[PDB]
């Protein structure tokens, strides 16, 4: 699953038995309840630019 | 960087300037608050490590604005393959003696993991190069951080795409093209270090090194970037290990 458009996943995507899709994410980021989002759980997570996302 | 653009003061915000005895040399990439990444091939030439700086939060080199942060470079760790004065492997990891201090000028590029790297991100076409290294071939360096925006190839089509010069390094699994062949884009040997950060999903993520290529916005020839999806779990591991005496350490690779 995760070789087609990364499984859905917006970062890491771990295959599983069958056709089971893990989505992960980045230290300093939690996965939302839809399994495949991530939101910062710090105020300056990798790969963000705060000047453009403060606006 | 050549035909770019000045990168606006914080969005380039993990660039990082590597400088010895207060001269600039190399670009490099802030990937966690502790650790950089850049180019095995600038520690070449250093004879006094104790002289390395990494300078976080810099933009204009001819002003001090107080968004930057300088902190000592106590290890520089190169894989066992690099040979140097050559092309290959063509990477350092680099543990400060200090954490930066993450503020809104100071952020780290988000290292990805090599699978996510290899299926996704090597797929996205264009990424961003960025440094204060030569506005033109054969001209003079950047006093502000500078950005361009480059496609990236396939191998077998960059060596089709290529004028043959022979002599040429080879290009090989560790390595990548992206650019332009019309002699108008490129980065430059003073960005060497620095990053190629590629945007996926609203995040951005180390995918290449400025590493090398034939003069700067040659015709018929491509930037060469360090394959940094090779790397990934040689670099995590050391990430998790104890700092060594010495500056300088080679670390077996793979
Ligand atoms: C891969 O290894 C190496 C790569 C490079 C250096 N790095 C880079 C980096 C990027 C590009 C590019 N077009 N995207 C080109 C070069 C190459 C280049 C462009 C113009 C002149 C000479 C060179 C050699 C080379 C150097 C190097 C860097 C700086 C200087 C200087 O300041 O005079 C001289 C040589 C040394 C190495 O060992
Ligand atoms: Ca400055």
């Amino acid at each position: 699953i995760c070789v087609n458009e990364n499984g859905g996943c917006e970062q890491y995507c771990s295959d599983h038995t069958g056709t089971k899709r893990s989505c992960r994410c980045h230290e300093g980021y939690s996965l939302l309840a839809d399994g495949v989002s991530c939101t910062p759980t710090v105020e300056y997570p990798c790969g963000k630019i705060p000047i453009l996302e403060k606006r | 960087i050549v035909g770019g653009k000045v990168c606006p003061k914080g969005e380039c915000p993990w660039q990082v300037l590597l400088l010895v005895n207060g001269a600039q040399l190399c670009g490099g990439t802030l990937i966690n608050t502790i650790w950089v990444v850049s180019a095995a091939h600038c520690f070449d030439k250093i004879k006094n490590w104790r002289n390395l700086i990494a300078v976080l939060g810099e933009h204009d080199l001819s002003e001090h604005d107080g968004d930057e942060q300088s902190r000592r470079v106590a290890q520089v760790i190169i894989p066992s393959t690099y040979v140097p004065g050559t092309t290959n492997h063509d990477i350092a990891l680099l543990r400060l003696h200090q954490p930066v201090v993450l503020t809104d000028h100071v952020v780290p590029l988000c290292l990805p993991e090599r699978t996510f790297s290899e299926r996704t991100l090597a797929f996205v076409r264009f990424s961003l190069v960025s440094g204060w290294g030569q506005l033109l071939d054969r001209g003079a360096t950047a006093l502000e951080l500078m950005v361009l925006n480059v496609p990236r190839l396939m191998t077998q089509d960059c060596l089709q795409q290529s004028r043959k010069v022979g002599d040429s390094p080879n290009i090989t699994e560790y390595m990548f093209c992206a650019g332009y062949s019309d002699g108008s884009k490129d980065s430059c040997k003073g960005d060497s270090g620095g990053p190629h950060a590629t945007h996926y999903r609203g995040t951005w993520y180390l995918t290449g090194i400025v590493s090398w290529g034939q003069g700067c916005a040659t015709v018929g020839h491509f930037g060469v970037y360090t394959r940094v999806s090779q790397y990934i779990e040689w670099l995590q591991k050391l990430m998790r290990s104890e700092p060594r005496p010495g500056v300088l350490l080679r670390a077996p690779f793979p």
